[PDB]
C-alpha cells in the first residue's frame, strides 16, 4: 500500500 | 569455452565455467547493461567477491577482453538488510557516467536526477538500492517516513531512510532521486545488480537528451487514492488535463 510501483 | 549468462534486465556474467560448470574463478566478470563497463575478477558461483572495474574492448571468438581502469576500484557482493551499504559513499561506477543529482525542475520537488548523456530508449540510468523492509512496516507508519519506500515484490519494501536521502550521506545509488510524472519517460524495473543483488533500476521509455530530468511513475493506488497530499494533489490536476 504506502510505497512506489506496487 | 566461454560462457555468457544474461539477466532479462541485459546485464550479464562472463566467464569460462569451472569443472562442476559454475561462474567460479579469477577471471569472471559482470558486463552492466551497456555490454562495455565491467567489473572483473573473482567470482565464486556468480557472486562477485573481488571485481575490478574494466571496460569490455572487444570479444575473439566470444571471449571478452579488458582493460582495467586505474585506481584500486574494487568492488563486491554487498547485499543491504538495518544496512544499506558496506560503501555508502562508493558510486555505482556506470550510474556516475549516466546521471548526477540536481535541483529540480518541478515547482517544490526538491531535488531531482538528471541524464549527464544523450541515449536511446530501454537504457538503464540509475540504480535503486536500499534498506529491505516488509510491507506491514512501511503500511503501519505515517507518510512522513515512506519518501524513498518502493515496492520490490510481495514480501520485500526497498527505503532510503534520512539521513541516506542525502548524497553527501548515501551515493552508492541515485534511483531514489528521480522525481515523480504522470507523463514520465522512464519506468522501475526488475534489475539483479553483481553488488546490490535484486533490486530495482531505473530505464528510459524513450530516447533521452543530455541534461533532461529523469521522472517515473511513483504507481500509488489510485482507489483502495492512497498516497502523500502532493501526489493527490497533482493526481487530480493531471486527470482534469485528461477528462
Ligand atoms: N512530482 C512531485 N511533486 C512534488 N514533490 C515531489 C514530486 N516527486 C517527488 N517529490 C518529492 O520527493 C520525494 C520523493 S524522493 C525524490 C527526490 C526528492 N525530490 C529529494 O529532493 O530528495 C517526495 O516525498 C516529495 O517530497
Amino acid at each position: 500500500s504506502k510505497s512506489k510501483d506496487r | 569455452g566461454v560462457c555468457w549468462i544474461y539477466y532479462p534486465d541485459g546485464g550479464s556474467l562472463v566467464g569460462e565455467v569451472n569443472e562442476d560448470g559454475e561462474m567460479t574463478g579469477e577471471k569472471i566478470a559482470y558486463v552492466y547493461p551497456d555490454e562495455r563497463t565491467a567489473l572483473y575478477g573473482k567470482f565464486i558461483d556468480g557472486e562477485m567477491i573481488e571485481g575490478k572495474l574494466a571496460t569490455l574492448m572487444s570479444t575473439e571468438e566470444g571471449r571478452p577482453h579488458f582493460e582495467l581502469m586505474p585506481g584500486n576500484s574494487v568492488y563486491h557482493f554487498d547485499k543491504s538488510t538495518s544496512c544499506i551499504s558496506t560503501n555508502a559513499l562508493l558510486p555505482d561506477p556506470y550510474e556516475s557516467e549516466r546521471v548526477y543529482v540536481a535541483e529540480s525542475l518541478i515547482s517544490s520537488a526538491g531535488e531531482g536526477l538528471f541524464s549527464k548523456v544523450a541515449v536511446g530508449p530501454n537504457t538503464v540510468m540509475s540504480f535503486y538500492n536500499g534498506v529491505r523492509i516488509t510491507h506491514q512496516e512501511v503500511d503501519s507508519r505515517d507518510w512522513a517516513l515512506n519518501g524513498n519506500t518502493l515496492s520490490l515484490d510481495e514480501e520485500t519494501v526497498i527505503d532510503v531512510p534520512e539521513p541516506y536521502n542525502h548524497v553527501s550521506k548515501y551515493c552508492a545509488s541515485l534511483g531514489h532521486k528521480a522525481n515523480h510524472s504522470f507523463t514520465p519517460n522512464c519506468i522501475y524495473d526488475m534489475f539483479v545488480h553483481p553488488r546490490f543483488g535484486p533490486i530495482k533500476c531505473i530505464r528510459t521509455l524513450r530516447a533521452v537528451e543530455a541534461d533532461e530530468e529523469l521522472t517515473v511513475a511513483f504507481g500509488y493506488d489510485h482507489s483502495p487514492p492512497e498516497a502523500p497530499e502532493w501526489y493527490q494533489v497533482e493526481l487530480k490536476a493531471f486527470q482534469a488535463t485528461q477528462q
